[PDB]
Order: structure tokens, then C-alpha cells, then sequence
RNA sequence: GACGGUGGCCAUGGAAGUCGGUAUCCGCUAAGGAGUGUGUAACAACUCACCUGCCAAAUGGACUAGCCCUGAAAAUGGAUGA
């Protein structure tokens, strides 16, 4: 084939004349890792402030939207994409801006290869019951997953907690569990005011 | 233990078939056959299909060989009262009788 | 079968433990609750569940309750089906405190 | 009509000595040596230092240049191969006639004995270099290791022809010894 | 709408319609066999309960279960309110047949019912309702403007008012 | 007992000579397994029966052995259905009726679906249900209407 | 184990595919039968399976 | 990444894009057909259209027409004359 994705472009002209950049504060976020899903849920605070816009291609197209604001073109010397990266434009204060994506947030599943955090509890509800499903969970420390009046091979507490992260040795270990609710919020790339630029940041400062 | 369909199932179309799916899988396909009554369906089974060009305007096909005519298509003979149909009769000719009906 | 069932004075019901109830035989059983008979209740195939399959007493149990429950919605086509839920809720006339087993 | 070429560099990692006596390689390695033969189509060959050989040839066609490409390539895969050993893992597939697989370790031959009901004894020699070993996996399993990929790969599709079924349907059986893990290496 | 009593004794949810007034089925094991753990509807009439007048036909039903015991409810679904305020002959012995039959005012009725199937879209519930409802069926015009799943009114193409409350 | 759709098969001599064996053999075996129509008939000379579709094969395979050593041919073109007339014309003597100058069938028209066409589609294509016979000795209309389910029941 | 054992043997058996004119298989994603008997007709079937 | 309304209305009282009939719309987005198959009781799950991350300069296609190939099989041993 030949295009852009798979098809020529005629919407992604808009992109770089989609708005102004009136509003002062603006973003680069990592969203796009986390599924639609559970995006559009979490977003409604996050959008009415400047809303999440912009594409990708247009990404570069971005320095000519720095020069009609005091903003330099690149942030601090990098624009700071070499990823899935969106700009959300904010209107939130100085401090706000930090954490605006962060006050209402969450992950997505596990993914074959990587561990991922798991804060939350799992899942329950009735899935029957396994003897060879005792014999992987060995490996964990708990080996006990009928809880209660039901019956069913995973139990209703994480397990699966934090310090028990790693590069690929007890993944293989969650492909055994047959549900993944790993929250790890949102990640932003970096923070930025209108001239100045900061570190990834959950806190007010 | 048991999970359960109330699906019709013509008494023609089945001539041995509870019989073999309870065989083949005792249990896992238990059907019990009971009566209700007779479903009607829009079809209309007679002997040849009379004019093509009525066909070609096109409402399905009725009144002529058809799904509806593999029931009625030669029930009649049994050995029969007749070879097919023996009848004789007198409404024939109108002008002798001279009527309008 | 119809025929067979009102020839013949008395009656027995068999039915599987791991085939569940036969379909046939409650079939015609309800053409015979019109007939006077005495059928008599065997739970067959239990043989199957237990030691040839081999599976625990414990599940056994939990398998007959489902018989025993199809059994009852036969016995209620045509003859009256309350003193079978009172043996259920509780075993016997006799003994009605599990405290006083002891 | 007729067109030149572009050379198809690559890089050499320290660990080996490339050496091209007459446009003919022999890469040597951690794991130990292969040598295999070029000029087939007239190409030139170079050693820039002894980090970097260029396969080209300046004129010619189409034909030439996807010559030129794949010599590169096959090369490339030896220096990986000859420094870090390959691995193709073949599992089999039968337990309802159960499968019996046996390996000879002393000459590298693998024998297979009863599938589809066979009583016959079928011994694979394997080719020139390449080893195997029985691995408990999960009660499965022959994990055929060696240096040359080529030879290697071809190895276990032998072994792959042999344990079928040629007469009557081809999904009557599905069963026989087939290839796994592959693409696989290691450093351990 | 959400769950009326919160699952108890870990969390079971499932998922048949239990279309219409008539039938005894209930939902504790569609994707395996009958029994799930232990037998509880709880309740035949359950059906009939969570849709009276709002269909004979395609009707949804969130089923749930608060161990041993299930509170009736639904999801407040598209289909399901505007069925609600037609009239009784196209909610009753409507089976086994079809209806493509519906242009009154639903205009009122779905904006409180809005909230109920999504909580968080950044839309009007009672403005992006007239674009998202009204223009997305055919048994459901709303006002005479409209129309049923086409570009010629809904998306202001004859239409005036879109995005601001009627 | 015999069945509900009335289940009937044509039984058939194999042999011309063996036409006597085989009326016999019917006899002997409605002792053993009951009813079959061998006299006394609706339908043919003679002709099986049982209570139900599934029964009927079961009850061809004993009209083979023992009795009077009878063998037979047999002629199953399916288990016969049955009709209904649920639309008369508003052409001669019928005063209920659903005919109209358009809908000519329950479904499509009968122009549509194809045959039975004598008259017109704007008077219904039904007609001519009222006769005469023997020059006005027998004079008669008539008038098939859907009966009651239950009733019919 | 044996299902994805299964899906590997079928991979390495059925879902080649054929050219109406050898029955030749080729690949599962192919566009010619790439022998000079055919001459090369291009006009492949996929393999049927035991399901159909 | 491949969504919300949404399980679209129907048939169903299971068919929840995908046994299947007809309409086939709107939100929101970087993008996402009331859906391309695989799969499943139908779903779920997976993939496709659709988009984007990286790599980094060409890509895609429908045809025409030279030579070649396929089409292109037959009878002593054989013919660009060798």
C-alpha cells in the first residue's frame, strides 16, 4: 500500500490548525500505553481545561505554535518525543500543572514480557476449580486460592505486590492468573510552565 | 444438571433422528418428545407449477414443487382408494344449465 | 411401553446417577400415574460416579440432591409431591435436633 | 539495463577473526570455527581493518545484487552462530499412541521409535558439527544445539520428514516431531 | 443504572436479556451449564419485574448476584427508556415480531436517563443526548425533525439546535 | 393406541406370490405388537401404523421376521402434513370473509407466488365457489373459515 | 501442551496452500505456485481443514 | 492503541459486530466499519479495516509490449541440415 497509516491524509492537515495556543501551560503525556477503554472515564476534569489534542505527526509541526507565545520552540534543549506522546493543554496554576493528569488516573492490564505494579485488589467471583493450578502458585507464597461459600482458582486479595517487580522471571507467574487489574496511573513525560521545563512530577512542586 | 431447549421440530423431518443423536451422546443430548399442536407456515403445497411468467414477477414460490410439497407430494398412494383420482361431474358446461355462478 | 406399563401390576424406576433421569421411562411413567401401580424408586449408576470413574463420596452427595430434585417434579405431574420436600428439609420424622444426636 | 551495485557492509564483533583467503570465509569464534565458500557469482569480498567486511561487486543486474545480499546475510548469521551457539528446539506431538524418542549422544544421532503404531527403528544421523540432548520440558521435547545454522536447521527438517505419516490422510495424524523454539541462542 | 445492592460474598455479575413479561430464565452460568456454584435465581418473575412496559422485545438486563438474592435492575440502555413512554400494542404481543414503529417526543425522558448509561464522556447530558439519541434509531424520532439514522437531520443539516437543549 | 399426526407407510408385496403371506403375516403380528391397519381402512389395501414417527421404522423391521416368513417393499415419500384455508375470495355467496381488491393470498398475492389464476386480482383470485349442477335441483355456495384452536383441539 | 502442540503440526500441514492445477502447496499466505509445470497460475485455494 | 452510547433495533426470550433479516447514526479521539475474519452455544478472547511509536527514502497500482516460460500429447532412432 501507500499513505500514512495505511490510507493518504486529509484530517491530519487540521492537527497543527486545529487550535491556538492561547492557553499558557501545556504537557507531554504517555496515555496512549494505557487502553481507550479506561481513558475516556478518567477524563472530564482533564478535558475543559485545554482538552488532550494534537497529533503526532504534527508533533513537529508544534514549533511554529511556541513562536506567537513567549515559549521557546524545544522545551530545554529536546522536545522530549521519541514515543507515544500527546500535548494536553492546561489552564491549572503553576503548581496544578504538575499533577493534573495524575488527580484522576489508571492502568492498564499486564502485558507478556513485563510485571508491572499491582496495587489493587484482583477480581473474584465463581471459576470452578483446578488441582494443576495449586502447582504454579508454589512458586508465590500463597497457596490457598477457595475463599468464602464459592469455589474458584484465584482469590479475591492481591497476591501480586510491590517489591516483587522484575524484568521477566515471575511474569510468567500472571499468565497463570486469569485476571490482570495492574494500575499504575497515567506517566507524564515531562512538566512545563511557558519557558521553563521540570522533571516527571506527582507532588505539587 | 440439565440444560434445556423448547425447539419445534417437524414429525416429519424426524424418522430416526432422536434416536441417533441419544446414542451417539447419551446424557450430553437427552431429547424427550412431546406433543403440542400443529404449527401452520406460509406455504401452499399443489400439484405443477402453472405459468412461468407469474414466477418471474417473483413472491417466492407457492402452489407448485416445493418444500411444502415433499409432505404432499405422493402421500396419497398407500396402494390407494384409487390409481390417482376417479371422479365424474355435472357443474361442468354453463350454458346448458344457464347460471351465472 | 405404554402398553407394557398397565399390563403389569407393580413397577421400579430406573434412572442414572450419571446420565441423569431418563426422559423415556418419566414419559411413560406419567401415562402410568392413570394406572394403578407400585413403583418403586432405585437410583442406578452410582457404580459409574464412585468407583469406575472414580470420583469422591463427597460429590456423590451433591449429585444425587439434583436426582432426587427431577424425581420429585415427576412424582408432582399427577400425584401430590409436599412430604418428599419435608423429608428433604429434614431426614426422618424423629431426631429433630442435631444437638440431641450427640 | 545493466546496473551497478552497491556494497552491503557489516560489522564484525571482537570476538571472532574474519579471515577471506580468495573471496572463501572461515569465521572463528568462542564456540569454534566454520568456514564456508564464496564466488559464486564473481563477487569481491574485503576486510576494511578487522571489524568490518564488505561483500560487492560493481556492476551487473538484479540477480547479482539479491547474490550479494544474501552472501552477507548467510555470513552474518555464522559470526552470530560461531560466537553464541544456536538452538532449534523440536517438540513432538503424541499421547494417545504414545511416542517413544531415544538419542544416541556419543555420535549425535537421534533415533526415534514408536509413532502411529511403527515398530521400526528410525535413526537420524545428524549432519557434520550440530549435537542434540533430551530436556525435560514438560515430558517432551529434543533440543537440537550447533553453531551452523544452515546445517542445523536442515538437520532437524530431516528429522521433521521422517517422523510422518505418507500414506492416508495428513490430519488423520497431526503427529510427529516438528520445530519449536527457534531463532533461539544463548549465553549461559 | 448501577447495582441496587452491592454484591456480596465476592462479586457476581451476568449477563442474558430476559427479554419481555413471559418466561422463567434466569442468569447464573450462560457461559458454562445451568449450575454455577450452588441454585439461585432467585425468582421467575424477575423479567417481568425490570421490563412491565418497556418491551416485549429485546430487552437488556444486568443480572447480578448478592448470594442468593438478585434486586431487579437495568442499565438505563438506549433501547430501554424510549420504549418505556410508547404506547401499550407496540409493548405487548410484540414477540415473535418486528417494530420499526416509533416518531412521538422522547425528548424529555432520556435526558434524566443520560447520567444512568455513562457517568464520565465530557459531553451535555441534555445537549450531545439530541445528536447521540433521536438520530441513532427507528423506533425513536423524538421531534419530527429529526431522522432515523440518516445525515439529513441530527447533525444540524436541517436542523437549527444541536448541541443546545430543546 | 395409534399416533397423533396419524403415521401411516405403504407396505408392498416383494413378490406377487407372496401377497397372501404377507396379508397373513400382518394379522399374526397385531397380536404381538398392537395395531396395524390390515382391515378396515382410510388409506390402500393395507398399511402400518404406531404411535409415533420414531416407532414406525422400529415396527417395519418386525414385518420382516417370522410370522409367515413375509418380506416387504416399502414406499415412504415422508409422514404426511396437513392444510388450511385461512382466505376465501369476496367473489359469489360468502358474507365473512378477508378478501379484498389486492391482498389476494396471506402472503405476496397468488399472481405473485404463481398459479391458480382463472380470474382477475382486482376481485381476488379465489372464485367461482358457488355452483350448479342438475339444472337447479342442487343449487349450493359454501364457506371455508379458520376454526378455533382451542375448539379444534 | 497438546493444543498448542496441535496448532504448531497443522501450521507445518494444513494451512499451506494449493494451486489449482498441481495441488501443490506452496504457503499459508501465498500468490503463485512457483513451478513451471503449473506455469505459474497464481490462483491459489487454502488447504480444507476437518472442520468443513 | 483499536473506545462510549451499545448488549444498536429485530429474530431472541441465547445469538451480546461475526447462524441470520433490516437500518447502518452520533459522541469522543491520534484513531477506531453499529464491524474483516479466527474463535465461541452467541459472547468473552484474538485479529482486520482505522490510527499512531520507532527505523529512515523512496513507495504503490493498472495496463501496454520485447524476449523467455506455461499452455505445448502419439507412435523405427533423429534433426536450426550436422
Amino acid at each position: 500500500m501507500s499513505g500514512a497509516g495505511s490510507k493518504r491524509k486529509n484530517v491530519f492537515i487540521e492537527k497543527a490548525t486545529k487550535l491556538f495556543t492561547t492557553y499558557d501551560k501545556m504537557i507531554v503525556a504517555e496515555a496512549d500505553f494505557v487502553g481507550s477503554s479506561q481513558l475516556q472515564k478518567i477524563r472530564k476534569s482533564i478535558r475543559g481545561i485545554g482538552a488532550v489534542l494534537m497529533g503526532k505527526k504534527t508533533m513537529i509541526r508544534k514549533v511554529i505554535r511556541d513562536l506567537a507565545d513567549s515559549k521557546p520552540e524545544l522545551d530545554a534543549l529536546n522536545t522530549y518525543l521519541k514515543q507515544n506522546t500527546c500535548i494536553i493543554f492546561c489552564k491549572d496554576n503553576i503548581a496544578e500543572v504538575k499533577r493534573v493528569i495524575n488527580t484522576q488516573r489508571v492502568g492498564a492490564p499486564a502485558k507478556a514480557g513485563v510485571f508491572a505494579p499491582n496495587d489493587v485488589i484482583i477480581p473474584a467471583g465463581p471459576t470452578g476449580m483446578e488441582p494443576t493450578q495449586t502447582s504454579f502458585l508454589q512458586d508465590l507464597k500463597i497457596a490457598t486460592k477457595i475463599n468464602r461459600g464459592q469455589i474458584d482458582i484465584v482469590n479475591e486479595v492481591h497476591i501480586i505486590k510491590t517489591g516483587q517487580k522484575v524484568g521477566a522471571s515471575e511474569a510468567t507467574l500472571l499468565q497463570k492468573l486469569n485476571i490482570k487489574p495492574f494500575t499504575y496511573g497515567l506517566e507524564p513525560k515531562i512538566i512545563y510552565d511557558a519557558g521553563a521545563c521540570y522533571s516527571p512530577s506527582i507532588s505539587e512542586e | 444438571d440439565m440444560f434445556i431447549i423448547k425447539a419445534v421440530l417437524p414429525v416429519a423431518e424426524s424418522f430416526g433422528f432422536a434416536d441417533e443423536i441419544r446414542k451417539r451422546t447419551s446424557g450430553l443430548a437427552s431429547p424427550q418428545l412431546v406433543f403440542s399442536h400443529w404449527e401452520i407456515i406460509p406455504s401452499d403445497p399443489f400439484w405443477v407449477p402453472t405459468t412461468e411468467e407469474e414466477y418471474l414477477h417473483f413472491g417466492e414460490k407457492a402452489d407448485s414443487e416445493n418444500q411444502a410439497r415433499k409432505y404432499m407430494n405422493a402421500v396419497r398412494k398407500r396402494k390407494g382408494l384409487y390409481v390417482e383420482e376417479k371422479i365424474v361431474e355435472h357443474a361442468e358446461k354453463q350454458r346448458t344449465l344457464s347460471k351465472n355462478k | 411401553v405404554s402398553t407394557a406399563v398397565r399390563i403389569c401390576d407393580g413397577c421400579i424406576i430406573v434412572v442414572d446417577a450419571v446420565e441423569g433421569v431418563c426422559p423415556q421411562t418419566q414419559a411413560v411413567l406419567r401415562q402410568a400415574w392413570l394406572e394403578n401401580i407400585r413403583p418403586v424408586l432405585v437410583i442406578n449408576k452410582i457404580d459409574r460416579l464412585i468407583v469406575e470413574l472414580k470420583f469422591t463420596p463427597q460429590e456423590a452427595y451433591s449429585h444425587l440432591k439434583n436426582i432426587l430434585e427431577q424425581i420429585n417434579a415427576l412424582t408432582g405431574t399427577l400425584f401430590t409431591s409436599k412430604v418428599l420436600e419435608e423429608r428433604a428439609e429434614r431426614e426422618t420424622e424423629s431426631q429433630v435436633n442435631p444437638n440431641s444426636e450427640q | 539495463m545493466k546496473v551497478i551495485n552497491s556494497s552491503r557492509k557489516v560489522q564484525i564483533p571482537e570476538n571472532v577473526t574474519v579471515d577471506v583467503k580468495g573471496r572463501s570465509v572461515k569465521v572463528t569464534g568462542p564456540r569454534g570455527t566454520l568456514s564456508k565458500s564464496f564466488d559464486h557469482a564473481s563477487v569481491d569480498i574485503n576486510l576494511v581493518g578487522k571489524k568490518e567486511l564488505t561483500v560487492d561487486l560493481w556492476f551487473g543486474n538484479r540477480k547479482q545484487i539479491a547474490c550479494i545480499k544474501t552472501i552477507t546475510s548467510i555470513i552474518e548469521n555464522m559470526i552470530t552462530g560461531v560466537t553464541k551457539g544456536y538452538e532449534y528446539k523440536m517438540r513432538f506431538v503424541y499421547a494417545h499412541f504414545p511416542i517413544n524418542v531415544a538419542v544416541t549422544d556419543g555420535g549425535r544421532v537421534v533415533e526415534i521409535r514408536n509413532f502411529f503404531g511403527e515398530k521400526i527403528v528410525r535413526r537420524i544421523e545428524l549432519l557434520d558439527g550440530i549435537t542434540c540432548y533430551r530436556n525435560e520440558k514438560a515430558k517432551d521435547e529434543i533440543v537440537l544445539t550447533g553453531n551452523s545454522l544452515e546445517l542445523l536447521s536442515q538437520s532437524c527438517a530431516t528429522i521433521q520428514l521422517r517422523s510422518a505419516i505418507k500414506y492416508k490422510d495428513v490430519r488423520k495424524f497431526l503427529d510427529g516431531i516438528y520445530v519449536s523454539e527457534r531463532n533461539v541462542l544463548e549465553s549461559n | 443504572m448501577p447495582p441496587k445492592v452491592d454484591p456480596s460474598e465476592k462479586v457476581e455479575v451476568f449477563l442474558r436479556v430476559c427479554g419481555g413479561e413471559a418466561g422463567a430464565m434466569s442468569t447464573l452460568a450462560p457461559k458454562l451449564g445451568p449450575l454455577g456454584v450452588s441454585p439461585k435465581k432467585v425468582g421467575d418473575d424477575i423479567a417481568k419485574a425490570t421490563q412491565p412496559w418497556k418491551g416485549m422485545k429485546v430487552s437488556v438486563k444486568l443480572t447480578i448476584q448478592n448470594r442468593i438474592a438478585v434486586p431487579e435492575v437495568l442499565p438505563s440502555a438506549s433501547a430501554l427508556v424510549i420504549k418505556a413512554l410508547k404506547e401499550p400494542p407496540r409493548d405487548r404481543k410484540k414477540e415473535k415480531n418486528i417494530k420499526h414503529n416509533g416518531n412521538i417526543p422522547l425528548e424529555e425522558i432520556c435526558k434524566i436517563a443520560k447520567t444512568m448509561r455513562f457517568k464520565s464522556l465530557a459531553v451535555d447530558f441534555k445537549g450531545s443526548v439530541l445528536e447521540i439519541l433521536g438520530t441513532a434509531h427507528s423506533v425513536g424520532c423524538k421531534v419530527n425533525g429529526k431522522s432515523p439514522r440518516d445525515i439529513q437531520a441530527g447533525i444540524q443539516s436541517g436542523e437549527i439546535e444541536v448541541v443546545e437543549p430543546k | 393406541f395409534e399416533a397423533t399426526p396419524i403415521v401411516r407407510v405403504a407396505v408392498e408385496p416383494k413378490h406377487p406370490s407372496e401377497m397372501p403371506q404377507l396379508v397373513k403375516g400382518m394379522k399374526l403380528l397385531n397380536q404381538a405388537d398392537p395395531c396395524v391397519q390390515i382391515l378396515i381402512q382410510e388409506t390402500g389395501e393395507h398399511v402400518l401404523v404406531t404411535a409415533g414417527e420414531v416407532h414406525l421404522q422400529r415396527c417395519l423391521d418386525d414385518l420382516k421376521e417370522r410370522f409367515a416368513k413375509i418380506h416387504i417393499s416399502v414406499s415412504e415419500p415422508i409422514i404426511p402434513f396437513r392444510e388450511t384455508i385461512t382466505k376465501p375470495p369476496k367473489v359469489d355467496m360468502v358474507n365473512e370473509e378477508i378478501g379484498k381488491q389486492q391482498k389476494v393470498a396471506v402472503i405476496h398475492q397468488m399472481k405473485e407466488d404463481q398459479s391458480k389464476i382463472p380470474e382477475g386480482i382486482q376481485v381476488d383470485s379465489d372464485g367461482l365457489i358457488t355452483i350448479t349442477t342438475p339444472n337447479k335441483l342442487a343449487t349450493l355456495s359454501v364457506r371455508a373459515m379458520p376454526l378455533p384452536e382451542e375448539v379444534t383441539q | 501442551i497438546e493444543p498448542s502442540l496441535v496448532i504448531l503440526a497443522r501450521k507445518y500441514k494444513c494451512d499451506k496452500m494449493i494451486c489449482r492445477k498441481c495441488y501443490a502447496r506452496l504457503h499459508p499466505r501465498a500468490v503463485n505456485c512457483r513451478k513451471k509445470k503449473c506455469g505459474h497460475s497464481n490462483n491459489l485455494r487454502p488447504k480444507k481443514k476437518l472442520l468443513k
